[PDB]
């Protein structure tokens, strides 16, 4: 259903799959960079397919998926907005961080 | 709720009764046990408080301050353990004793339905800080320390008994129940002023007020680590629980009396958060922002609105967390160098990687950093005081941003930079101290993922 | 821009005033002005969601420009006529809006001159 | 679904248009939909009938708790405290259910500007209104009690607002 | 073990965040709300079946 | 890589390179041992030029005081390779 | 906020015209991009401002990746003062740093056309403060200022750098990430602004001398 | 601490300060890290005025500028139904005052 | 010749323009060698300690200590109540509080005054 | 690749970075020129602007100075 | 960095301080190398002018006008070397330098890898042991009574003994450590 809304969820959940694993046997080896360039790349073509859909059909979306408290008749949800801002400006910074992280692999060789 | 008092008087004869090598392992599991079994009283209702019986009852304000106690008690335990190695059994199991009688009496404390009671118990917890502060110190001025942490206690705590008493030969109660329910407005008399005065200033410098702090800078420094601990994290919050249950019989006199007291609360709140960056000291560094945050609390006490209590309980449980932390990172560094002087140890990082993780994330939950609970109390209370008056956010962002300053200050004088060169007696952490700081600070973060535990009875 | 120069180091008095405009009647010198024709209703506007801003007289290019983009949606350079529509109808109401502020400074200008003509006449 | 009711989170029909394409080129994000819903929607479409045909196997209710109606405060005693006491424990549950009331309301608003686009200042303005008698209401109800609050507080200020406008309409009677 | 990366680093989460959004998130009311799409003159609505009228039959100039 | 592991031979290579390069000093006269006053005939100001003048080949500064008491080219290499700890 | 951001852009372009730092150069630049983003702002533009944030992502990265190999080539040497000639010793570093400077500077076909140009004309044809204007013109001519002063001391002339030469730019990586950003600094703007709906009403009608008027003073 | 000599070989070379000699009073101000009180290439009371005189005619320009605007010459920008009454808030039961733009 | 540089308290005068090292004399050089003579002796005592491989532990710095002692334990002995001392700590200990106390009534004052009146737009203040 | 110092000497250049740079610059220049073949408008303007002083003045809807 | 210091500097070593600081600030005010040696030559042409000079207070007027000349013209941003006190990478590497003592807090399983490197370690730890007394004992033989007068170190004398004072000289961790 909509894939707009599990696509912009998971370009940003997938982002913190190296953070997790950062305590295994990959963050002590020398295949971290490159790792976590890889999974910045992935992120990147993911998120390009709800900038297409945008672009097409001119959707945005609200996610409040996670209800985190409620202040009498205030109310503190964990909602998303998927409008042209975000979805515009995730692929570029995607974008760039690849390109800087492949710059860094290199610049940063003997730190 | 005998089931949680008792296990404590249990607590003391089987730790006079165990082995001259077996008292730490005894008096640690079972009383993360007892912690474990006081977790139970967060199930609170809606509507009323859990009234066990005639004498004990347990309230949402209540029970966040039962399990910080009960939570406390272990760590205390594990940071004492360092500096006791040398002493004898019968002192270490005297130690012991009183960090268990002091946690008997503030459970005793906090549940405690009658006010004289109430006020028999807050005050029956000064002997065991004063014999622990006067006895197992390290310093000559420890003995002082402890004057001034008596006298200034009871000076502003001995005309409230006589209110208390004064009340119970009016209201013909002092029920907690009774006085909620059968509350009536107080007139604008002088009679009444002095009683309202009574009433306020011994929870004022039990805080402390900014006037009346300078007994904290002594007892916080010149006590051993357990004894920080005790008064930093759960000792100040009495003056806080003491007025948020006082304050429902001093209306409307509170509207016209809180106006000294709240300056004196803002501007102190700005006065040592500036003194917090011109110190030599280190624990004096977290004694006055002990005092700054404790301000903050005053003032949401202060205004009385539901969102500054809310706010106020969550910045007491934060506050008396990181406090802990802060106090037990220090004591590490004091066990390593023998020295308080801030500029002594510098650049540990590059010795010590794990204390300085645990240093930036003590730090990092001082500045009130989101979503921490430390930021949802205080910027509730920051609401509810723009609410009250749209200036006073000037003076709460001018702490704000000396807060992080001195915070990050500390966090660059002792972890960054170069080492001292001559200082080789630097051994890498043991694991008990690495456990004491995962225990101080996991919660902090679990908490924050529920905060609905800590936002006191006004939620 | 020269209307600023104008304005500011000349006379104010025969220069218009952009707050405050047109500050004469629309029939002033007129025998007849047509009411300006708008073609889209509410309705569509408010279907389309154009914006609070791009509602104005030349709506109609507008809400096509947007459809004919919509539906030629994977090649992006189909729409050249529809932009081009578009670019000419608010070319028109721009000049028109020059039109009404040259109206409005020789009105000015020609009532004050007008005005100082007849307070000389009248001088005698 | 079927969890909520449709009446008290009220929603437009949900007008869509039909795809009506004036190129050859292939349309990309209609392929991309297709390896989406073949490849994501189907497991987990399987996954989740797996999960029900477990649910089915073993269920069981639970029923909302429904409260009886005890007298208020404004027929309680001055020193009856049982009475005061079930008054106050009525009181506040009716404040709750009131702040629920308003959270309804507002979360009605929200859905109205998110879900009107651009025009959202005029399409849904009923939304608006209602959330202002709602909020008026709240604050006539509960503004300034403040901590402490009490069912007494509330008549007392209830008490207050009522003579004020008995004030009011006498002195406008006289006109 | 070619492109396991993608199935164990893209798929996995994709799944847990379709179920998760589509059988709990969308559960509850006014979760998950959309925008409504455009709606110009000439389009036909799905359910409905209703087609949208022309825009008046403009003047153009070449 | 980064730049190889400079040597002693490097370093008294460069030295001399610069040095018998300076138009002051007969390239066929001066040696490694070759004193500045001594049998070289020069001042203090070709003295802070010649330290100027190592500066910039090797990319980092001597202060003034060090720089006062270095007469002679071995001095100078002893001098950068005490500072940039090499071993051969 | 129009006022902050034009005193904002002018001064930190003022500032940026003596630097001898190369990445103090870019920070000006970075910061006087900053300011006039919120020059857009000011004028009622969010959308303009947006993508201009979009547009100025790609090359400014990109000159900050070229300063950087500049930087690790010569000994981790930051002083554009003791860099002579890299025109031919670096030579895809100075076609992206060209081509990076040039978009930066407005080249009327490049990605960072389709935001500053917009930009510029909006802020000329607006019921806006004149000083305002005036330090958004003059802060544009600071631009091309700064970024010739950069391409001047960084890739012409004779070298001035320690003899021992160490340039060597040979490396995979670093040429992907630059060509990537490259590609994105050439067409990524005519890409992007052909593929959004129209969210403003377009200036259509404009004198001659103010339409040219950016040409105008950034060369100058 | 950044006026003393940096080439020195002192004890603590990140405070630049030796073992055993006396130690200002106001240290910790003074760490580096914190207030400078190094000597200047421009003198004080030079800097003071010449920033102090550029903000000012910066401000006083801004707000001169103000007053004297910059726009183009062209009319109030005209809207269909009177000035779009329903979109901008609405209040549909009031019939508000017809707005009416002519051709020209 | 050319513009003079004068010296403030936070931009202090360069030692090459000093006076005080041109004027050279026999008491200066004497006085200079005395320094030198002081701090060599306590470098020296320094690294003695410094070097030793049998200690293991913190070396005590006097000054240190002297310092910190001076900065938090020595100030109130050596205090007397003088009119400026008096004038200063009743000025920044009451006034601020003076003046906030006046700052937030008048506020106050104000906003309770047009509550009263009922002119404040108070329309969805329902979280205060 | 091993490239090693010069010492006073034009580093060791390689084709591939040099045929990169010039192909990068070329694509360059050759999408400018064709930008501006395409779409010269964008950087000329489209539409002439009107010259005020010369519209007549009936249309403007005056009167000449006489009533 | 490394040679100890006087009680004061002569007449020559200041005017040869302000003439390097002259060189340095005029060679960042000439960027280019042909400029930078025509205005050098020209400064040490004014240099050379008063060499010969032996009225002691006309030297100190002139080094004194000099002075105030110099910080008149001076550089306001002069080129500093990457590696000196104020240089873009001045203490960079101060994070990495960790002090040699820290081994000795190793576990013995961290210590089973790299075991002639320990063995080497506790060689040079014996023989600093050894030598100490013999260093103490002779700066205490070599020094007056009221104590050193100046900072510097006598060296080894006889062939049995090492400099005084040269264990933390001598293992200073690295330049470039990791
Ligand atoms: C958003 C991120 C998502 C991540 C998903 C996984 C999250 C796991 C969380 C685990 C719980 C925290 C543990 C803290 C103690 C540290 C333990 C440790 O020693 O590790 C050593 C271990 C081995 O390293 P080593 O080589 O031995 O280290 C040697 C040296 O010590 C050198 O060590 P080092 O240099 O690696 O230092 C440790 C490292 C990391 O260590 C830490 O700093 C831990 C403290 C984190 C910040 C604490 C202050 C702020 C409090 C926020 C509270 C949030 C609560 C969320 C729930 C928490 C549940 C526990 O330092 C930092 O990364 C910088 C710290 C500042 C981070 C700023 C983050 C701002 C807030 C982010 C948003 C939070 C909400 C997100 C959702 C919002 C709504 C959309 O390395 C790690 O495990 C690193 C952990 C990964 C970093 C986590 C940073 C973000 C954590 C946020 C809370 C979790 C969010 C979960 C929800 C999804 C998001
Ligand atoms: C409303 C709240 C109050 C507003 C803030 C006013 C200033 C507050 C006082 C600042 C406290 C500073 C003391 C404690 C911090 C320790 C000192 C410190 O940080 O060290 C100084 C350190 C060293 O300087 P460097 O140049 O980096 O030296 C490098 C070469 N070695 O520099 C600093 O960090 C100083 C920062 C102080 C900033 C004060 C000036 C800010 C005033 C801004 C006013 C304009 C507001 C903008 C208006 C926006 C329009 C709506
Ligand atoms: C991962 C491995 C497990 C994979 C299998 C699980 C697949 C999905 C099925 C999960 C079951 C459905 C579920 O999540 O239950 C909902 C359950 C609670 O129900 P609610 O009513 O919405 O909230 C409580 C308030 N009434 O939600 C959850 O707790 C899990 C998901 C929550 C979001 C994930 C956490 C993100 C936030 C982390 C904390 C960040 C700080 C606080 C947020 C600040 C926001 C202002
Ligand atoms: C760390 C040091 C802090 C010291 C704080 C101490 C000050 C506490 C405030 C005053 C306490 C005494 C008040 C009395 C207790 C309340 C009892 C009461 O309310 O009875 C009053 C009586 O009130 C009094 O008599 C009060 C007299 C006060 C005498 C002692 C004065 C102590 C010092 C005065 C100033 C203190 C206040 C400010 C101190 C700030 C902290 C420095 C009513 O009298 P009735 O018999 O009922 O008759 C009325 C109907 N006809
Ligand atoms: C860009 C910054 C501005 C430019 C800087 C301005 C500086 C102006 C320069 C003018 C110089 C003077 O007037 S100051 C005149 C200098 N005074 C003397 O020379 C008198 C005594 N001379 C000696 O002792 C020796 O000859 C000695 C010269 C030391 C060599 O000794 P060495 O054999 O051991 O090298």
């Amino acid at each position: 259903m909509n894939p707009f809304a599990s696509l912009t969820l998971t370009t940003l959940t997938i982002l913190t799959i190296p953070i997790m694993m950062s305590n295994s046997n990959i963050y002590k080896t020398n295949l971290y960079p490159n790792y976590v360039k890889t999974t910045v790349s992935y992120a990147f073509t993911l998120s390009l397919v709800p900038l297409l859909m945008f672009m097409h059909t001119g959707q945005e979306m609200i996610i409040s998926n996670w209800h985190w408290m409620t202040l009498q008749t205030v109310e503190l949800s964990l909602s998303f907005k998927m409008d042209y801002f975000s979805v515009m400006f995730i692929p570029v910074a995607l974008f760039v961080t690849w390109s800087i992280m492949e710059f860094s692999m290199w610049y940063m060789h003997s730190d | 709720m005998l089931k949680i008092i008792i296990p404590t008087t249990m607590l003391l004869p089987m730790t006079w009764m165990s082995k001259h090598n077996m008292i730490w392992i005894n008096a640690t599991v079972h009383s993360l046990l007892i912690s474990l079994i006081s977790l139970s009283l967060l199930n609170q209702l809606g509507e009323n408080s859990l009234n066990f019986s005639l004498t004990f009852f347990s309230d949402s304000l209540s029970a966040p301050l039962l399990v910080l106690t009960t939570w406390l008690l272990p760590l205390m335990l594990m940071a004492s353990q360092s500096h006791l190695s040398k002493e004898t059994t019968t002192r270490k199991k005297l130690y012991i004793t009183m960090l268990i009688l002091l946690q008997l009496f503030l459970i005793m404390t906090f549940t405690a339905t009658e006010l004289i009671l109430f006020y028999i118990l807050f005050e029956a917890t000064l002997v065991p800080t004063l014999i622990i502060i006067t006895r197992w110190g390290n310093q000559t001025e420890r003995l002082n320390a402890g004057l001034y942490f008596l006298f200034y206690t009871l000076a502003g705590s001995l005309p409230l008994l006589v209110a208390l008493v004064y009340i119970q030969n009016t209201t013909g109660s002092l029920n907690f129940l009774i006085i909620h329910y059968w509350s009536h407005p107080l007139s604008n008399s002088w009679s009444n002023i002095f009683m309202w005065l009574a009433c306020i200033m011994a929870f004022m410098v039990k805080m402390p007020l900014y006037g009346l702090h300078l007994w904290l800078p002594k007892a916080h420094v010149e006590a051993p680590i357990a004894g920080s601990m005790v008064l930093a994290a759960v000792l100040l919050k009495l003056g806080g629980y003491g007025m948020m249950r006082i304050t429902t019989i001093l209306n409307p006199l509170t509207n016209y009396m809180a106006y000294p007291f709240l300056m004196l609360s803002m501007w102190g709140m700005i006065m040592t958060s500036s003194i917090c960056l011109r110190q030599t000291d280190l624990k004096s560094l977290i004694a006055y922002s002990s005092v700054s945050h404790m301000a903050l609390v005053i003032v949401a006490i202060m205004i009385q609105t539901p969102w500054s209590f809310m706010g106020a309980t969550a910045l007491m449980i934060a506050h008396g967390l990181t406090s802990s932390m802060l106090f037990c990172l220090a004591n590490t560094n004091y066990e390593r160098v023998h020295s308080r002087t801030m500029i002594l140890a510098r650049g540990l990082q590059t010795l010590l990687p794990l204390m300085a993780t645990w240093w930036l994330v003590a730090s990092l939950t001082n500045l009130a950093l989101p979503p921490s609970i430390n930021l949802i109390g205080e910027l509730f209370i920051i609401t509810a005081s723009f609410s009250w008056s749209n200036i006073t956010i000037i003076l709460m962002g001018m702490n704000m941003m000396i807060t992080a300053l001195y915070s990050l200050y500390m966090l660059i004088t002792t972890q960054r930079g170069k080492y001292t060169h001559h200082i080789n007696n630097i051994k890498p952490s043991f694991t008990r101290e690495n456990a004491l700081m995962a225990l101080h600070i996991l919660p902090l973060l679990l908490l924050t993922l529920n905060p609905k535990m800590i936002l006191g009875p006004l939620y | 821009g020269a209307h600023l120069a104008r304005r500011y180091l000349g006379d104010a008095s025969k220069e218009p005033d952009p707050l405050r405009m047109p500050t004469f009647p629309p029939d002033y010198g007129f025998p007849e002005r047509k009411e300006r024709e708008m073609v889209a209703t509410q309705q569509e506007m408010n279907d389309a969601q154009l914006m609070l801003q791009q509602r104005d007289y030349c709506a109609h290019y507008l809400i096509q420009l947007l459809k004919c983009k919509r539906d030629s949606f994977p090649n992006f350079l189909a729409c050249k006529h529809e932009q081009h529509d578009w670019d000419y109808c608010e070319h028109l109401d721009y000049v028109k809006r020059m039109k009404e502020f040259e109206r409005e400074r020789r009105l000015l200008q020609r009532k004050k001159r007008r005005e100082q003509r007849e307070a000389e006449m009248a001088r005698g | 679904p079927d969890s909520w009711d449709k009446d008290v989170y009220p929603e437009p029909p949900r007008r869509t248009p039909a795809p009506a394409p004036q190129t050859s080129l292939p349309n990309p994000v209609t392929y991309l939909t297709k390896i989406f819903d073949l490849l994501v929607d189907r497991p987990v479409t399987l996954a989740r009938e797996f999960i029900e045909q477990q649910h089915a196997k073993n269920r069981y209710y639970y029923y909302h708790r429904e409260f009886r109606r005890v007298p208020d405060i404004t027929e309680c005693e001055e020193k009856d405290i049982l009475c005061m006491f079930e008054a106050e424990m009525q009181w506040r549950r009716d404040y709750k259910v009131d702040q629920e009331i308003v959270n309804i309301i507002q979360e009605r608003l929200k859905a109205c500007q998110q879900r009107e686009g651009e025009s959202y200042r005029q399409n849904c303005a009923k939304e608006l209104e209602q959330f202002t008698q709602v909020s008026k209401a709240f604050q006539d109800r509960y503004s300034d009690l403040g901590a402490h609050y009490s069912a007494r507080k509330c008549l007392a200020k209830q008490k207050q607002r009522m003579l004020a406008e008995r004030k009011a309409a006498k002195e406008a009677a006289a006109a | 073990r070619h492109s396991i990366f993608a199935v164990t680093h893209v798929l996995i989460p994709v799944w847990i965040i379709h179920y998760y959004l589509k059988y709990h998130v969308t559960a509850k009311p006014y979760t998950v709300v959309e925008r409504k799409p455009r709606i110009f003159p000439g389009d036909t609505i799905l359910e409905t079946g209703e087609v949208i009228p022309l825009m008046k039959e403009f003047p153009d100039q070449h | 890589s980064d730049a190889p592991p400079l040597t002693l031979e490097a370093i008294k290579d460069r030295v001399l390179y610069v040095l018998k390069l300076y138009d002051k000093i007969d390239p066929e006269k001066l040696s490694v041992n070759s004193h500045f006053m001594k049998d070289l005939g020069l001042d203090s100001l070709d003295q802070v030029e010649i330290i100027m003048a190592m500066e910039d080949e090797f990319g980092f500064e001597i202060p003034d005081i060090d720089a006062e008491k270095l007469m002679c080219p071995q001095e100078i290499v002893d001098y950068i390779a005490d500072k940039k700890d090499v071993y051969e | 906020t129009l006022c902050l951001g034009a005193i904002t852009t002018l001064f930190t372009a003022l500032c940026a015209i003596t630097q001898n730092d190369i990445k103090k150069i870019v920070a000006f630049s970075t910061s006087s991009q900053l300011g006039l983003m919120m020059v857009t702002i000011g004028i009622n533009q969010p959308h303009l401002a947006f993508l201009h944030i979009c547009m100025h992502a790609f090359f400014k990265a990109m000159l900050f990746m070229c300063s950087g190999s500049i930087i690790h080539s010569l000994n981790d040497e930051q002083d554009i003062r003791k860099m002579g000639g890299l025109y031919k010793a670096m030579p895809f570093t100075t076609t992206a740093l060209i081509i990076g400077s040039l978009a930066l500077t407005g080249m009327p076909y490049l990605t960072g056309f389709y935001s500053k140009d917009l930009i510029i004309e909006a802020v000329n044809m607006s019921y806006t403060n004149a000083w305002a204007l005036l330090m958004t013109l003059i802060a544009t001519s600071l631009t091309a200022a700064y970024s010739t002063r950069i391409i001047f001391f960084a890739f012409l002339g004779k070298p001035r750098f320690p003899p021992l030469v160490l340039i060597n730019e040979n490396n995979p990586l670093l040429i992907n990430s630059i060509k990537r950003l490259l590609i994105g600094s050439i067409f990524a703007g005519f890409i992007i602004s052909n593929n959004i709906p129209p969210m403003t009403v377009p200036n259509t009608t404009m004198p001659l001398y103010m339409k040219m008027t950016a040409l105008i003073v950034t060369i100058m | 601490q950044q006026e003393r000599d940096p080439w020195y070989d002192w004890d603590h070379p990140d405070l630049r300060l030796n073992w055993g000699e006396p130690i200002h009073w106001d240290l910790d101000m003074y760490i580096r890290n914190r207030v400078d009180t190094s000597p200047t290439p421009v003198s004080w009371n030079t800097m003071c005025k010449h920033l102090f005189g550029f903000v000012a005619f910066m401000l006083f320009m801004f707000w001169v500028g103000e007053i004297y605007p910059s726009y183009q010459p062209v009319g109030p920008k005209q809207y269909p139904y009177n000035d779009l009454y329903l979109e901008r808030g609405g209040d549909p039961t009031k019939e508000p005052e017809p707005v009416v733009h002519y051709e020209i | 010749s050319f513009p003079k540089y004068k010296p403030s308290r936070l931009a202090t005068l360069p030692a090459t323009l000093d006076p005080a090292e041109y004027d050279i004399s026999p008491e200066t050089r004497k006085a200079q060698a005395e320094r030198l003579a002081i701090r060599s002796r306590l470098k020296r005592e320094y690294l003695l300690q410094y070097n030793d491989p049998n200690r293991l532990g913190v070396i005590e710095d006097p000054a240190l200590i002297r310092w910190t002692y001076a900065r938090s334990a020595n100030i109130y002995p050596n205090f007397r109540p003088t009119p400026k001392t008096s004038l200063l700590g009743a000025l920044f200990g009451i006034g601020p509080l003076f003046f906030w106390y006046y700052v937030f009534k008048t506020d106050r004052d104000k906003k309770e005054k047009l509550i009263q009146e009922g002119k404040l737009d108070q329309t969805f203040n329902i979280s205060y | 690749v091993h490239i090693e110092p010069r010492y006073r000497q034009f580093p060791q250049l390689t084709r591939s970075q040099l045929i990169q740079a010039e192909f990068f610059s070329a694509t360059m220049w050759f999408w400018i020129l064709w930008r501006f073949w395409h779409d010269s408008d964008a950087v000329l303007g489209h539409f002439p602007y009107p010259d005020p002083s010369q519209w007549t003045d009936e249309e403007l809807g005056i009167l000449p100075d006489d009533e | 960095a490394f040679s100890a210091p006087a009680a004061y500097l002569t007449h020559q070593q200041k005017v040869l301080r302000l003439y390097k600081r002259a060189l340095r600030h005029l060679e960042s005010w000439c960027v280019h190398r042909d400029k930078y040696r025509y205005f050098a030559c020209l400064m040490r042409a004014r240099f050379d002018e008063h060499k010969n000079e032996k009225d002691m207070v006309k030297a100190t007027q002139l080094l004194r006008q000099a002075e105030e000349e110099f910080w008149y013209g001076q550089h306001p941003q002069p080129y500093i070397f990457p590696e000196s006190p104020g240089g873009t990478s001045y203490e960079r590497y101060e994070c990495y330098k960790v002090p040699e003592w820290c081994l000795d807090d190793w576990h013995p399983s961290e210590k089973a890898m790299y075991p002639d490197y320990f063995a080497k370690r506790e060689q040079w730890k014996r023989l600093r042991r050894e030598s100490w007394e013999r260093e103490v004992k002779q700066l205490q033989e070599e020094t007056p009574p009221g104590g050193p007068r100046t900072e510097a170190l006598p060296p080894a004398r006889k062939e049995g003994d090492l400099p005084p004072l040269w264990w933390h000289i001598v293992t200073r961790p690295r330049e470039r450590p990791m």
